[PDB]
């Protein structure tokens, strides 16, 4: 039971992972900008295709009766996923970082032609960064006719240190710092922006009340001037987020125009006409919030979904690297260490299933249909 | 509990069709309310729709006298779209719907011997009232004679 | 009385330029908001542009932003709409409308002009091709038989189709012209007559097209 | 994009025309009446106030996100297309006119008579073949015309044309023209026109054979 329990666990991961990632690819074709998610799912798809081959080796306990070329290809693909996934996760973080911190200089960069080229570069860097895997992927000379398929370092008693750390540094340490730094500057800008739009909007409401109580053309002229500066200030302030520029910028053409219409009538001395024109702005403010709230709700969904996918990978594999670094100090493993190491990989490959599920669950429209199907199927 | 629980099975399908709330398929219709009546009387027909919600489609009426074609009688479109009648039945007939019960009624007044036929019901599959009839009831014999 | 009189519409090839004028009388155009609304043939109303001469603020629809340039001339009391880079879909009837107050365009546009028709098409003036739609030989012996003339591939509209120089009016249905994918309009004109008159009565359709000065008299027989 | 909706009603009826908004409408909708061939006319402004020259029969209501136009006593001059000016939403155009609800005269249902006209000898010399299918004196307006060539359904090569509702009997008419090249006209033998209507129990098909 326990001897065959471990191969069964990884089979469940392969079955759920293939179905989950296929659904995500199907959903996007039929959040992240529909490019990195597809490429990220391809990394999961390719790795899980090679998963059953390595499961057979586990049952054989060191049997690779599939060919020397297969060992080099499959073992590389297993070690290629860690570099390829985090590079894509780093790419998604930086892509969201540029669109939210330096939108002006990133307009040319954020193109589907450019983004598709970047993915190929990430795959190209992925194969270059796993160079030691290619060099030492030869069949292990296991006693008898069986041949092992692992990493045969020239000095395994001494070369283990650099091989393990170089993977931990490039695949976990470096991207984690970059991604975390990217998403603290993003949230500082987003919090500053969303506290700026409602700060200028609150300037509109306070001055819009002054106009009604105004009794002379001077008060109306000064009240609207504060509104006009706030309107223009909020117009430029829209250029600080990705899903807040193509939607929340066109409206300010009307709002600034209507303030000019009321302001011009104020200069003419038509105080009664100025207040009538100003009263028409209570429908512009009423349409300000109903669009801002929808966008502010939509700009949190994009960030939370992006962070959740990033946070799942760096948490599933976090305990695994705790044991891997620990075993450097404690070379000899104990009875508990064997179970802990097996548990670490089980959570490590759970990333193939949590990422498709977390992306599906966080999509409110997608989960609604599944609930309806359950009700119909329940009968 | 078979009898009472089968009524709850039919009640379950009613709520299941509410959960469908869309196109579905395979709607069944059953006419009723046919009988002999003297000229100048009044009769009311009924057609219970099951398996789909007819609040999204238009329910029509047809009749076929023996040795004749199936001339139009009345159509009851979705609520707020009105009901149209054929030339012969204009003024005397009246078709009404009940979206809650998924049932349509043909309130007939001032019957004449010429109206003796089988009043076949129909449900318009198309949502644009284009006349795409795909389902019918078995029909109910209506005869007017003293 | 408030009156809005328009002009400037006509024929223009795609990519051409056309300036529409909306003369305003009965009020000062300076303290007003002149709005241009176009209605494509068979389509609903669509807003195009607006301008407030007193403030200078100018709003455009998305579909025409950067291509049109609306302006006003307070001296001549007219509002202009300069159209550039015209497309096929810019063919419509353009109305100029103003609200009761210059700031109440959201409560409704009270006053409207008569409208001008702008036709954007690269095709040239071409006469009609009249083809007879002969009535079915085996029709209802004592019923009704229908015959007509198909007017195909003509430009520009309209063609006046009458039967027997206007002597026949009952049962005549002249369908609206339909713009073919080649840019040339075509319409049908069917007339229903008793089948007993097919062998005796003579039905001739008088297809007249003023722009090409083309007069066609076609005879229809089984 | 979307065709103007049809709302059949007779003289003396109480009609209610409704447009749907994306948010809470607040007295920001105006209803325009456009008779065919004339500029639109404002009926109700501020969604609750009478306009000058507009009788008291017109009145605007406001129920949730739906605002309705009410005509207490429909009159023969009130049969036109009615447009609704949507309340302004951020980012859209300054003024947006919603789809129209065409009010037409209600009458008894009449089935469409179907005629088909084979292409003449003269037209085949031009290299193009036009098949005309005629629908005569039907009501209500909604109808569908299907083209079949050797029992194969066509699509994207036919154009329909519906006349305005007649001033005498309040019926419609329709004609579908199938445009084919001369080469494609000879490749088939059976051309048919399948017509289905609300007043038709079964589709009416008229067909002819080439030659
Ligand atoms: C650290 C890390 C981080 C991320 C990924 N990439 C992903 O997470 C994808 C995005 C889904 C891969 C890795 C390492 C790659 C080198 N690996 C070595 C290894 C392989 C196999 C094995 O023994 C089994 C053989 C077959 C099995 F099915 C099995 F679960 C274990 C022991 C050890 C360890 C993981």
């Amino acid at each position: 039971y326990i001897n065959i329990i471990m191969p069964s666990v990884f089979g469940t991961i392969c079955l759920l992972g293939i179905i989950g990632n296929s659904t995500v690819i199907f959903a996007v074709v039929k959040n992240v900008p529909d490019i990195f998610i597809i490429n990220l799912s391809v990394v999961d798809l390719l790795f899980l295709l090679g998963m059953p081959f390595m499961i057979h080796q586990l049952m054989g306990n060191g049997v690779w009766h599939f060919g020397e070329t297969m060992c080099t290809l499959i073992t590389a693909m297993d070690a290629n996923s860690q570099f390829t996934s985090t590079y894509i996760l780093t790419a998604m973080a930086i892509d969201r970082y540029l669109a939210t911190v330096h939108p002006i200089s990133s307009t040319k960069f954020r193109k589907p032609s450019v983004a598709t080229l970047v993915i190929c570069l990430l795959w190209a860097l992925s194969f270059i960064s796993i160079t030691p895997v290619w060099l030492y992927a030869r069949l292990i000379p296991f006693p008898g006719g069986a041949v092992g398929c692992g990493i045969r370092l020239p000095n395994p008693d001494t070369d283990l240190y650099w091989f393990t750390l170089y993977q931990f540094f490039l695949a976990f340490a470096l991207p984690f710092v970059v991604i975390t730094a990217a998403y603290v500057r993003i949230l500082q800008r987003m919090k500053r922006q969303l506290a700026d739009l409602e700060d200028n909007w609150e300037t509109l409401n306070d001055n819009l009340k002054v106009i009604e109580k105004a009794d002379n053309a001077a008060q109306v002229k000064d009240a609207l001037t504060k509104m006009r500066a706030a309107a223009l200030d909020a117009q430029k302030a829209s250029g600080s987020g990705s899903p807040e520029m193509k939607d929340f910028r066109h409206g300010f053409d009307i709002l600034v125009g209507q303030i000019d219409d009321a302001l011009k009538l104020a200069n003419e001395g038509k105080v009664k006409e100025a207040q009538a024109a100003a009263e028409q702005l209570k429908t512009t403010r009423n349409a300000y919030i109903q669009k801002y709230l929808l966008i502010r709700l939509r700009t949190k969904r994009v960030t939370r979904t992006a962070i959740a996918i990033c946070l799942v990978f760096f948490v599933c594999w976090a305990p695994y690297y705790v044991l891997q670094l620990t075993q450097l100090s404690i070379s000899r493993p104990t009875l508990t260490f064997v179970y802990l190491y097996n548990a670490a990989i089980s959570l490590g490959y759970a990333n193939s299933c949590l990422n498709p599920f977390v992306y599906i669950v966080l999509c409110e429209t997608f989960r609604k249909r599944l609930v309806l199907s359950v009700k119909i199927a329940a009968l | 509990e078979i009898a009472a629980l089968e009524k709850e099975i039919a009640a379950l399908e009613k709520e299941i069709a509410a959960l469908e709330k869309g196109s579905g398929s395979q709607v069944q219709l059953q006419e009723s309310g046919g009988g002999l009546v003297q000229p100048g009387g009044s009769l009311r027909l009924s057609c219970a729709a099951s398996g789909r919600t007819i609040s999204r489609y238009a329910m029509s009426w047809f009749r076929q006298a023996p040795g004749k074609e199936r001339e139009f009688v009345a159509v009851a479109r979705r609520s707020g779209d009105g009901a149209f009648y054929a030339d012969s039945v204009q003024g005397r007939f009246t078709v009404s719907r009940d979206d809650a019960k998924n049932t349509v009624y043909l309130q007939m007044n001032s019957l004449k011997p010429e109206d003796t036929a089988v009043y076949y019901c129909a449900i318009d599959s198309d949502t644009f009232y284009s006349g795409s009839y795909d389902y019918w009831g078995q029909g109910t014999q209506v005869t007017v004679s003293s | 009385e408030v009156q809005l009189v328009e002009s400037g519409g006509g024929l223009v090839q795609p990519g051409g330029s056309l300036r529409l004028s909306c003369a305003a009388s009965g009020f000062n155009i300076y303290y007003s908001s002149m709005h241009w609304v176009r209605q494509a043939p068979g389509k609903g109303l669509e807003w195009v542009a607006s301008i407030s001469p007193y403030s200078g603020s100018t709003y455009y629809a998305d579909s025409v932003k950067g291509r049109f340039t609306i302006s006003a001339d307070t001296s001549k009391n007219t509002a202009y709409l300069q159209m550039n880079s015209l497309r096929a879909e810019d063919t419509a009837v353009y109305y100029c409308a103003r609200p009761w107050y210059p700031w109440s365009y959201w409560s409704g546009l009270d006053y409207w002009g008569q409208g001008t028709l702008v036709t954007v098409s690269s095709a040239s003036t071409k006469g009609p091709s009249v083809f007879p739609l002969a009535p079915s030989s085996k029709s209802t012996s004592g019923g009704t038989a229908a015959l007509g003339c198909l007017v195909k591939d003509y430009f520009p509209e309209p063609v006046t189709v009458s039967w027997n120089s206007g002597a026949l009016t009952s049962g005549v249905h002249t369908f609206p012209a339909v713009l073919q994918s080649s840019g040339l309009y075509s319409l049908s004109s069917v007339v229903t007559v008793p089948s007993s008159s097919l062998g005796t009565q003579t039905y001739i359709c008088n297809v007249n097209h003023k722009p090409s000065n083309t007069k066609v008299d076609k005879k229809v027989e089984p | 994009t979307q065709s103007p909706s049809s709302l059949s009603a007779s003289v003396g009826d109480r009609v209610t025309i409704t447009c749907r908004a994306s948010q809470s409408v607040s007295s920001a909708v105006a209803w325009y009446q456009q008779k065919p061939g004339k500029a639109p006319k404002l009926l109700i402004y501020s969604a609750s106030s009478l306009y000058s020259g507009v009788p008291s029969r017109f009145s605007g209501s406001r129920s949730g996100t739906d605002f309705t136009l009410t005509i207490s006593s429909l009159q023969p001059e009130d049969f036109a297309t009615y447009y609704c000016q949507q309340p302004w939403s951020w980012g859209s155009a300054l003024i947006t006119f919603g789809q129209g609800t065409k009010v037409e005269i209600k009458r008894t249902v009449a089935a469409p008579s179907v005629f088909i006209f084979p292409p003449s000898d003269s037209q085949l010399k031009s290299g193009t073949a036009s098949v005309v299918c005629l629908l005569n004196n039907f009501y209500p307006r909604e109808a569908k015309v299907q083209w079949k060539v050797d029992n194969a359904l066509q699509s994207g090569n036919s154009q329909e044309s519906v006349t305005e509702q007649d001033s005498k009997d309040s019926t419609y008419s329709l004609s579908s023209t199938l445009t084919l090249s001369k080469a494609d006209y000879e490749k088939h033998k059976v051309y048919a026109c399948e017509v289905t209507h609300q007043g038709l129990s079964s589709p009416v098909t008229k067909s002819f054979n080439r030659g």
